[PDB]
């Protein structure tokens, strides 16, 4: 049905935008951005540690 | 990518069907002609047992590789929770003994404030 | 001189020497507005040194006798501490569930993170990109070779 | 039923012999590779020490929605991990405030004992 | 009875953009393969 109609199901376009002084809803959305940004910055650390060695091996 | 017998880059790789390992044909052939065996496990193997379809593949890159990625994410985050569950059980255990020593001591502060003032109340009157 | 240093470090402070605050005379003024609370407030301001320092003649033998005396005054005691610890644990889980003024501080904490982290990300990215966009092209132009090495393979098999 | 590391139902559980505790094979291995120890008892344990030791399949219900479920569940776990860590920092923080008062109080007892000692001398005279 | 894939530098996208593309690419290929 997805291929026939030529329409992909929409994903969560939420984390990217958000807004300060929101409510209890944006309090969650804010706290989401922190944990994923810390996971992000940890996910970039173990890549850079090896760096280009892991890439050129593949 | 390597041959397990020599350690070179094999130019004609043939995989055995008793100890699963990529050997160089010219090397393994001589090993079989010496004695009918697989070099690693020493199980029987002949030359016909050694082996050099229509669905096209693409290289292993960042669906299955994406699913095994999300295991690494969660399995690592699960250990992150232990670091805070274990450390919480030390802090709360030190807090419990700390608040108990506070509750056991403040009864003695209340009695000394009574006794030192009572000694001042007693002595000054005399 | 080694002995004198061993006496000063241990008798400096119990909390400071062991392990882990901003100066607040208004918090000490607000908390009072009872006497034991004011004593610990001045004790915290002294050790740390809108902040004036002064107290430096008060804080080993008198503390040991004080600790031994209080220990004398203090199965049944173990269960009463385990029950109270579960009650405070339930109060800590209740104060956390209600929250999820305060919301503005978390967003600004993220703006620090977003700044600090994304600047690190952009530096890690552009450092990687410089090294890895070349290796991407190397790896990606090689992938295109499989797509032609395959498409010829089938026509030859078909023709074979 | 539960592995004592993550909280999952283990699909290839392994038990440690230094401390009676069924862990999951993946998680216990990572810990041993970090430091050769048991996570609960901190006893010296290795990978060869482990002895490899219910499966009921989840039938969600009657696919585009399942995409948004997995999104929400990761979105929830991210906050359920966050909330549990700020609570740890503030329970340690409030514990440190108790330690200052504990040691500050036992200094205030020393002056109060002196006032009692001074009083006992005057009463005798 | 090892392979290495270098996880991209911009690796949110794994949940949203990457996973979306994978089920697009699976969907529109097999449909086109059924057409073939």
């Amino acid at each position: 049905a997805l291929y026939t109609e030529y329409l992909k199901q929409r994903n969560n376009k939420k984390r990217r935008t958000p807004d300060f002084n929101d409510d209890d809803d944006t309090l969650f959305l804010e706290e989401y951005r922190r944990k994923y940004p810390r996971i992000d910055t940890s996910r970039y650390i173990p890549n850079e540690s090896s760096e280009v060695s892991l890439l050129g091996i593949v | 990518m390597l041959c397990a017998i020599s350690g070179k880059v094999p130019r004609r790789p043939v995989l055995s069907p008793k100890s699963r390992t990529i050997f160089e044909k010219s090397l393994l052939e001589q090993y079989v002609k010496d004695t009918g065996n697989d070099p690693i496990t020493n199980e029987p193997l002949s030359i016909e047992e050694i082996v050099e379809s229509a669905q096209q593949a693409s290289l292993t890159e960042s669906i299955p590789n994406l699913l095994t990625s999300l295991q690494n994410e969660w399995d690592a985050i699960m250990l992150e929770n232990f670091k805070l569950r274990s450390t919480l059980d030390s802090l709360t255990k030190k807090l419990s003994t700390v608040m108990y020593e506070r509750d056991a001591a403040k009864l003695v502060a209340a009695q000394l404030l009574m006794e030192k003032n009572e000694d001042s109340k007693d002595l000054p009157k005399s | 001189d080694n002995e004198r240093s061993n006496i000063k470090s241990g008798k400096q402070l119990k909390s400071r020497i062991r392990k882990f605050f901003a100066s607040l005379p208004s918090p000490k003024n607000d908390f009072e507005i009872e006497d034991e609370k004011e004593e610990d407030a001045e004790i915290a301001e002294y050790e740390k040194e809108e902040d004036n320092f002064i107290e430096p003649p008060s804080q080993p033998r008198v503390s040991l006798v004080a600790v031994p005396l209080a220990y004398s005054t203090l199965k049944n005691n173990p269960q009463s501490a385990i029950d109270n610890k579960y009650n405070l644990l339930v109060a800590n889980a209740i104060n956390k569930e209600p929250h999820m003024e305060s919301r503005m501080q978390h967003i600004t904490q993220g703006r620090t993170s977003m700044k600090i982290q994304f600047k690190t990300a952009m530096p890690p990215t552009e450092v990687l990109l410089e090294s890895i966009q070349s290796k991407v092209e190397s790896i990606e132009q090689l992938q295109r070779k499989l797509q032609h090495v395959q498409p010829l393979e089938q026509q030859n098999n078909e023709m074979c």
